[PDB]
């Protein structure tokens, strides 16, 4: 926020930081900042565009190295995903376990890094985290008189928060909650305060038969299909098309081991759907047009003579594009039937 | 004052006397901030197959109600809407559409050098463009950036 | 525990009341089972949209809703539109014969039912075979040797094999300056038939042990023993799958 | 007209994501295009007069 | 208070099992965190009518209900035709400072989130900041000197 | 409600809760051996605790 | 109206689970208003036997 | 109909053990009084029922 | 908690169960029986036990 305040406060209209939310999914380690930037009559329209702010920021930002932050678009279509870049699933098929996958994903995230014709490539996600694991001794507890389910009781209740009933306050049925004080779940050492009673009526300490034990667990966890996944999102750099880094993922998926297979989804998916059908509809489109040259000239000479300045219209618009720097896309496509019609007239 | 037990001594175990009660929120897992100031915001999102811009504005009119009943110094701020851009846009291309109409008439007035006759073909351009978007009524489409492009 | 014709009584003929009038409808049939199951299946003429029919069929069942038995609404009232066109009825066999019947069940139910049952099209998956399930085979003689009951036995697993929703260390609201935040696990699902052996049933004073391997046979096995399929003579499992109306 | 209208309407078929696109700008160009034919056949004939 | 895998385990799995037989589903993504939130996301093929797709949902859903967590039931899951981008995230701010982030949340989820969420076109508004709640803050070594 | 308890877990399989198996989520089932649960006469075997 | 009365019936399967138990038990029915009423047949002992 | 409930209305503003009114069934529920309104007067501060 | 019960099934009613009449399941309720809570001071005709 301080560099946002200071660096570019004559863009940015406003910002709002969620701490404990991400497009990875929630935690205590994540949050979500939405920028809103001012009109585009006042950004400077050569420097103060979003794409350069983002590219400042994300500078700025790879200068951090206590977390990852990434400054991000957002997508082209508002229901297609959360960012723009290609989305990719990275499932585990042949169902070899959570570590495995984990380890297939960071050698893909490290093939990926490899290549520079992908750009921030990662995992859209939560990395696996250090986890106490309270392991209780069964034959001692009730050697004790101590049933396990109070135990378990105990223990839910008061690390994990337990929602007793519902109470009224100024009209409203808001719930209970029945929860540990805060400095008495902090540590792993703080699980021996509890006592636990007893059949007789005696109180038990924890320590007497519960230890803890620390452990690799993994704060979320994400299954694509009916498979285990890590959506690993990214970009594409500039020049290659998307296609073709998508293809470039597919072969860095080849390169691990067996067991792991990609589906895209959302906008790549549907990117990798569409995007072959325009020769066809250009050579449709021309027969078409020839055939109904030949119907209103009576003539299958008269509409070569017309047909070849489809052409004359063809490379103005081609070189209209590439001149300006553009790229050839839906907008392209349309352009160039309006072209062709048009010389057509003509 | 919840009574946990009354012993025989008659001296009873409340629930204060072994636990700390306050009112506090029941899930402590978001912490947001405006511009630097504590806050808590709103996610509205979108009912599948609705359109963007009507729900937005219908929320916002809604908000505006509600906040005739807010408590002295709360105010909201919309911090992300998306609607803005696409009003924007079209409105942005509704100006180039004007524009173009306009320099149509202007190139047609240089050729024909009457602006008797010059007038006849600029009539047909709103008579088309109306007839296009009832067209479009007709068959169930909407104003967007391809329908106005 | 009701009755073939109680569960008629009762449950069909009020289900049927209702909605004898909806529209489109040609006929129905009521298949009260003896073990506590009925069945009411409308057919609707051709051409009837399935959902429709579906939402309709649901809209007119909380008109008679109350009048059901309170088991019955505890148990809930589902409406699926039910087919009959078998596409395919793949049976898988084990070649080398490594694989038991129930071995085979297992992996098709676990590893091959579910896929398939997302394929676009794939109205249902009846299924010839059934996944593994812990199996806890009671010995009564062994029960009355340690003064023990089968509630013992049951309250003993589902005390000792429960997955705890534990907490996280650190957890908000938390102390200044807390240094770590993680999830706590507690108590795991059990996952080999040795493991359910070792459950402790009992501890006498004298630290004697009565485990569950000591009164009964813990043993991996079919969680529905009804099926048994057999292709070109030799053990199998099948999957019948189930056209989606429209498709 | 005929021309301009057949540069357009294989656009519209084309399905997916793409042929949505397509078939916004098919349908409105197509349609501006009969209406053109109607109005220069309508309106304009009897503006000239 | 659920972990990653209780989740995943007790909860997300169970929804994909019966997640069964609908209509033109694409894919079906479904991530289950330690915060104690599950979720599953079915998205449906373009041109399907929304309203239909949450029909089957739901009906496929309410068989397997009761074998959900008790705790799960209590909490209640909820079905919603909705995507992730918010079309619109609003901030409330004192600006006098009188009332801080707990007494905005609560304002907030008491007043107007309840409202919004049934204006038309709403698929769902989550929300930044929980209403108000009888927090009790149990103290063991108080509990251990009462014998309770 | 003891005496119907036992009859029905011992012969109707009592799904008590579930167990991890590979990754799936499986369910654990308890019912008396096959023996035990296939004469009329095997009712008389079980003992109810007073 | 089929398609309110459904979507009533779906957002109420989200809190009956929360309401009191003696409330479940009675059923919760979710119907449309405004149906009208052909007849009013009102059933009546002469002898008074019933 | 009109001349019976006129009738009725002036015999029971005659009784006064309680309030008693007669009078002819809408032809649609929906429409009412054209001179009438529906008001809710809500308590948006959650002030309380007194 | 044995307060609570003993009003709110002995003043109000309580649907315990179904039984079988003439080939229909009727409800069961239970509640006390009219003399008995009439009047305030029916209250103190009740017993708990502790
Ligand atoms: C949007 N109005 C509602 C809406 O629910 C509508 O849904 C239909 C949907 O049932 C049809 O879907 C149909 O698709 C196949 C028919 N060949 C089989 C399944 C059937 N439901 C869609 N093709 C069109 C929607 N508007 O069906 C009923 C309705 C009253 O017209």
């Amino acid at each position: 926020e301080k560099y946002y305040f200071t660096h570019e406060k004559d863009n940015i209209m406003s910002v709002f930081a969620t701490v404990g939310s991400g497009p990875g999914g929630n935690g205590q380690n994540v949050a979500r900042m939405f920028i809103r930037l001012k009109d585009w009559s006042e950004r400077d329209s050569k420097t103060g565009t979003s794409f350069a702010i983002i590219e400042r920021a994300t500078k700025a930002f790879n200068q951090i190295k206590e977390a990852r932050v990434i400054a991000s678009s957002p997508p082209a279509i508002s229901g297609l995903g959360s960012s723009a870049g290609f989305d990719m699933e990275l499932q585990d098929h042949a169902g070899a376990g959570h570590d495995a996958l984990m380890a297939a994903r960071n050698q893909l995230l490290a093939l990926a890094a490899e290549n520079p014709e992908l750009t921030r490539v990662r995992h859209n996600g939560l990395d696996d985290s250090p986890q106490l694991q309270i392991d209780i001794d069964q034959r001692k507890a009730q050697a004790l008189g101590v049933a396990i389910d109070d135990i378990n009781d105990t223990l839910q209740t008061a690390w994990g928060s337990s929602y007793v009933n519902d109470f009224m306050d100024r009209g409203r049925v808001k719930k209970v909650y029945v929860q540990a004080a805060a400095p008495y779940r902090m540590l792993p050492d703080d699980i021996n305060l509890w006592y636990v009673r007893n059949k007789d009526g005696g109180m038990v300490p924890f320590s007497a038969f519960a230890t803890s034990r620390w452990e690799t667990g993994s704060p979320r966890l994400e299954r694509y299909n009916g498979y285990s996944a890590v959506e690993i999102v990214g970009e594409a750099a500039p020049g290659v098309s998307t296609g073709t880094a998508m293809d470039i993922m597919e072969s860095l998926v080849k390169q691990l081991p067996n067991g792991f297979g990609l589906e895209w989804t959302a906008m790549s998916y549907q990117e990798r759907l569409s995007g072959a059908q325009a020769p066809a509809l250009y050579a449709i489109s021309l027969l078409v047009v020839f055939l109904c040259l030949a119907a209103l000239y009576e003539s299958w000479s008269v509409p070569f003579s017309v047909m070849l300045v489809v052409p004359l219209g063809v490379i103005g618009a081609l070189l209209a594009t590439w001149m300006r720097g553009l790229e050839n896309d839906v907008y392209f496509q349309v352009g160039l039937l309006t072209v062709i019609g048009l010389s057509a007239k003509n | 004052d919840i009574t946990l037990r009354v012993n025989q001594d008659g001296s009873e175990v409340r629930l204060g006397d072994v636990a700390t009660v306050e009112m506090g929120a029941e899930k402590y897992d978001y912490l947001s901030r405006f511009n630097g100031k504590p806050a808590s915001g709103l996610g509205v999102k979108l009912a599948s197959g609705a359109n963007e811009m009507a729900t937005a504005e219908l929320v916002l009119n809604r908000l505006d109600e509600l906040a005739q009943y807010f408590p002295h110094g709360l105010e909201y701020k919309v911090a992300y809407e998306t609607t803005s851009f696409v009003k924007a846009s079209i409105e942005d291309v509704v100006k180039t559409l004007l524009e173009a109409i306009a320099l149509v008439f202007l190139v047609m007035y240089l050729f024909l050098q009457n602006f008797r006759a010059t007038l006849i073909p600029t009539i047909a351009v709103p008579v088309v463009l109306m007839g296009t978007f009832s067209v479009l009524y007709a068959f169930g489409y909407s104003v967007n950036t391809l329908t106005m492009f | 525990g009701a009755s073939a014709q109680t569960l008629e009584n009762t449950v069909t003929q009020v289900i049927e009341q209702n909605m004898t009038g909806l529209d489109n409808l040609m006929y129905m049939s009521s298949q009260s089972s003896g073990t506590g199951q009925a069945s009411v299946t409308l057919s609707f003429k051709a051409g009837t949209d399935p959902d429709e029919a579906v939402q309709q069929v649901q809209n007119q069942l909380q008109s008679a809703m109350r009048k059901l038995p309170q088991a019955v609404q505890n148990q809930g009232v589902t409406v699926r539109k039910t087919g009959d066109t078998n596409i395919l009825t793949i049976a898988f066999v084990s070649t080398d014969g490594s694989m038991d019947k129930q071995d085979i069940a297992d992996y098709v139910a676990s590893n091959i039912q579910d896929p398939l049952s997302r394929v676009n099209g794939v109205g249902d998956i009846d299924a010839y075979g059934s996944q593994y399930s812990m199996r806890i085979w009671l010995d009564p003689a062994k029960l009355n040797s340690f003064q023990m009951t089968a509630k013992d036995v049951t309250d003993a697993i589902e005390s000792q094999n429960a997955q705890i929703a534990v907490g996280q260390l650190g957890g908000t609201p938390s102390v200044d300056k807390q240094a770590l935040n993680a999830t706590i696990n507690a108590q795991s699902l059990l996952q080999t038939p040795e493991q359910f052996r070792d459950i402790t049933l009992r501890v006498n004073q004298d630290g004697s042990e009565v485990r569950l391997g000591d009164v009964a046979t813990v043993e991996m096995g079919a969680e529905k023993y009804d099926y048994l399929s057999r292709f070109n003579g030799k053990p199998a499992s099948g999957l019948g799958v189930k056209l989606a109306s429209g498709a | 007209a005929m021309v301009l209208s057949a540069v357009f309407v294989p656009m519209a078929f084309f399905g997916g994501t793409t042929g949505a696109i397509y078939r916004q700008f098919s349908i409105t160009i197509v349609a501006a295009m009969v209406l053109s034919v109607l109005v220069a056949m309508i309106l304009t004939p009897a503006l000239c007069a």
